[PDB]
């Protein structure tokens, strides 16, 4: 296989992707560095769905 | 900041038009850590 | 004249711009990291 | 013995226009020149409550909104007061008060800064006259006078203390953001658009 056909068969099955906890951590850390680029422009209105979206994900035990 | 100006200035005559460039730096923008792969996908690190 | 990309700052473990200082107490076993760690250093190379 | 170094006795017949005085000191032509704090403003115009109340300003600034009514509710104002009789006269909301000691302070209000007078010689207050070119003398300013805030507890300072400790609270300069695709992407792309445009240019330059 080539790169791009690992890089397609890799978006295909995280298309796929239900849940992994090393995927859901790092969404949570993208989610959390768009927020914070959110709150640095002063964007109000963003950064409520921004941490609704979090609230859901998160919730760990 | 402390340096926010290069200014270059030319008095053309080849008709005297002084001609000043100037570039202004502004804000410095940030980010969280990135990896850049050979391939040329980037993702958080 | 945009944000352009003048250089990339290495950035301290546990500090306010490091990936780690969300992430809590759970998710910082997933990534491999040890919860005493404390930070304060560098990682080049 | 200094000769005076002027003996030519030329003489200028300058006459200058002096207006009457709405008042005259009595005893002695002192003066006590007094600075100005950040907390307390001087209107000199009289006080029009309409204008005022509608030109008060809203800024999303906490402290310099603070600041600002601070000094707008500490800001020496006067009016026209009509008198029961009918006539008019005018009525200031500042006054002084001299204590039992011997001290001064200055009062807007409810509020009261003491006054902090330290002797200066030498000191003389002139009027300007620039179409002729001359300074006229007024009086002697014999002392300096400093306005202090009379107590902590006063109001006054409490919103000068919080203004000033949060003002130094907000410093965060840097705006961050999130990279999506390689940083070096655009030199390299245009590096590449450069060197083509570069040999484009040298075969036509050798085909000129």
């Amino acid at each position: 296989l080539s790169n791009d056909e690992v890089n397609s068969i890799v978006k295909m099955k995280q298309s796929l992707s239900s849940n992994t906890g090393f995927n859901t951590v790092l969404k949570k850390a993208q989610l959390q560095e768009e927020l914070e680029e959110a709150r640095d422009a002063h964007d109000h209105e963003r950064v409520a769905r921004i941490e609704a979206e979090l609230k859901s994900i998160g919730a760990e035990s | 900041w402390e340096e926010p100006r290069l200014i270059l200035d030319q008095p053309a005559q080849h008709d005297n038009i002084n001609k000043r460039y100037e570039i202004r730096f502004g804000k410095i923008y940030l980010s969280r850590p990135t990896m850049t792969e050979a391939d040329g996908t980037t993702h958080a690190m | 004249g945009n944000k352009v990309h003048i250089g990339k700052v290495p950035i301290m473990l546990r500090s306010k711009f490091c990936s780690l200082r969300t992430l809590d107490e759970v998710d910082l076993y997933k990534m491999k990291e040890c919860p005493y760690d404390m930070g304060g250093y560098f990682v080049i190379n | 013995h200094t000769k005076s170094v002027y003996d030519n006795g030329e003489t200028l017949d300058i006459s200058l226009p002096i207006h009457p005085k709405s008042h005259i000191p009595q005893g002695k032509q002192d003066r006590w020149v007094v600075k100005l704090p950040d907390f307390l403003d001087i209107n000199a115009e009289p006080f029009d409550p309409r204008p005022f109340e509608m030109n008060v300003k809203t800024h999303e600034d906490k402290n310099q909104e603070l600041l600002d009514k601070l000094i707008a509710v500490n800001t020496v104002r006067w009016r026209y007061a009509k008198s029961e009789t009918g006539g008019i006269f005018k009525e200031t909301n500042s006054q002084i008060i001299q204590w039992e000691d011997g001290t001064y302070s200055l009062r807007v209000g409810s509020e009261i800064f003491d006054m902090f007078t330290t002797n200066t010689d030498d000191n003389y207050l002139v009027s300007e006259h620039n179409e002729e070119g001359i300074l006229m003398t007024e009086s002697t300013l014999s002392k300096s006078v400093k306005l202090v805030p009379a107590s902590f507890q006063s109001t006054t300072h409490q919103k000068l203390a919080k203004a000033l400790s949060a003002k130094q609270k907000k410093e965060s300069y840097a705006r961050s953001v999130v990279t999506k695709e390689d940083p070096e992407e655009r030199q390299r792309r245009l590096e590449s658009q450069e060197n083509e445009r570069y040999r484009l240019e040298r075969r036509r330059k050798q085909a000129e």
